[PDB]
């Protein structure tokens, strides 16, 4: 019953900015630590950014740090990845993510469907 | 002093089963973290507190299994004809659990990432627990009362076994589903708790003495808390919150 719907992705020229979106059903975004991840052709899923639950605190990978900004619109139940200063490198399917973190057993990752962001040099 | 060879064998087999069904469940996380070269999802506090738990238990099992000086104190306190309530597999589990907990700590530094460092109320816990241990060590030193001190390390392992199962069950309750329910893992934890209780009982049936249950009250409460919480998790999942 929780759903994650990505949108905003597509082709943009290197140097360009995109604003990725993540529509969230079945759960409040402000009451949760929300993540963005990415999968490139042949590469493995890379953690990209995360925002803290009841707080504005944000953490970013060294590959996107400074250029990517993860925000949250509680008033629309959506998470955003304002991905700025893009480079062809960043070509990957970006998934928004929300985990049901466990104490001892495995943590349950809720993925989205994906939105290709292809940066063209 | 084993009287019965069949019983001694049974005690050894269920003892090695307890080591199998418990130590095997450390690997799925380690495999996952290597494959992904990341630990964004692991509860860093839990791994830290599970190292403390596994170290207290390790001190008790290794010291009672390898110190004649501590064994002499075990025979003075609990009785002359008493069998030491620590088995080879108890020592093997403790050494293998501390090793697998330090490897996951290696994976957390070397892979890490995300917004997880956790280390507040949890770190606090480690401070108070190793500080308490330290006070107790200086109390046991002026008389070389080593068996009393390793009985504290085992009480600390009991405390941390509660720290393992309580917050987990507490999450499932304050939330709803049994999210993260692993039938395999839950079955194997249950298995280790029954096998470790059965081991103690087989030792009691042979020597004809229930004193092993107080001599190693850490292992008696470890198994019973494990079985109790597993039945609860079962009873969360199979009834109280299906999905
Ligand atoms: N058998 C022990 C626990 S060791 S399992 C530790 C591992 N990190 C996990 O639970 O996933 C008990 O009686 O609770």
């Amino acid at each position: 019953q929780v759903q994650l719907v990505e949108s905003g992705g597509g082709l943009v020229q290197a140097g360009g900015s995109l604003r990725l979106s993540c529509a969230a059903s079945g759960f409040p975004v402000y009451r949760n630590r929300m993540h963005w991840y990415r999968q490139a052709p042949g590469k493995e899923r890379e953690w990209v950014a995360a925002i803290e639950s009841a707080g504005q605190e944000t953490h970013y990978a060294d590959s996107v740090k400074g250029r990517f900004t993860i925000s949250r619109d509680n008033a629309k139940n959506t998470v955003y990845l304002q991905m700025n200063s893009l480079k062809p490198e960043d070509t990957a399917v970006y998934y928004c993510n929300v985990k049901d973190e466990g104490w001892y057993w495995q943590t349950y990752d809720y993925w989205g469907q994906g939105t290709q962001v292809t940066v063209s040099a | 002093s084993w009287n019965s060879i069949p019983l001694e064998i049974s005690y050894e087999i269920v003892g090695w089963i307890a080591f199998a069904s418990w130590s095997i469940s450390f690997y799925p996380q380690l495999i996952l973290n290597f494959r992904r070269r990341s630990v964004v999802g692991l509860n860093f506090d839990f791994v830290m507190l599970n190292l403390t738990k596994h170290s207290s238990y390790m001190i008790y099992n290794v010291c009672l299994y390898f110190s004649p000086v501590i064994q002499k104190q075990y025979f003075d306190t609990y009785g002359d004809k008493e069998m030491i309530p620590v088995a080879a597999n108890d020592v093997a589990f403790s050494i293998h659990a501390v090793v697998m907990t330090a490897v996951t700590l290696f994976q957390i530094f070397i892979y890490e990432r995300g917004p997880q460092k956790v280390s507040r109320l949890a770190i606090g816990i480690v401070v108070v627990v190793w500080g308490f241990a330290a006070i107790c060590f200086f109390i046991a030193l002026p008389t070389h009362s080593w068996l009393w001190l390793i009985s504290i390390f085992n009480s600390i392992q009991v405390f941390m076994t509660c720290v393992k199962y309580i917050p987990q069950a507490k999450m499932n309750f304050t939330r709803k589903s049994t999210v993260g329910w692993s039938i395999g893992n839950i079955l194997l934890d249950f298995t280790g708790g029954l096998a470790n209780y059965l081991q103690m009982v087989i030792q009691s049936i042979d020597q004809n003495s229930w004193k092993n249950f107080y001599g190693n009250m850490g292992k008696t409460l470890l198994s019973l808390i494990s079985i109790f919480f597993d039945i609860l998790f079962m009873f969360q999942h199979y009834v109280l919150y299906p999905e």
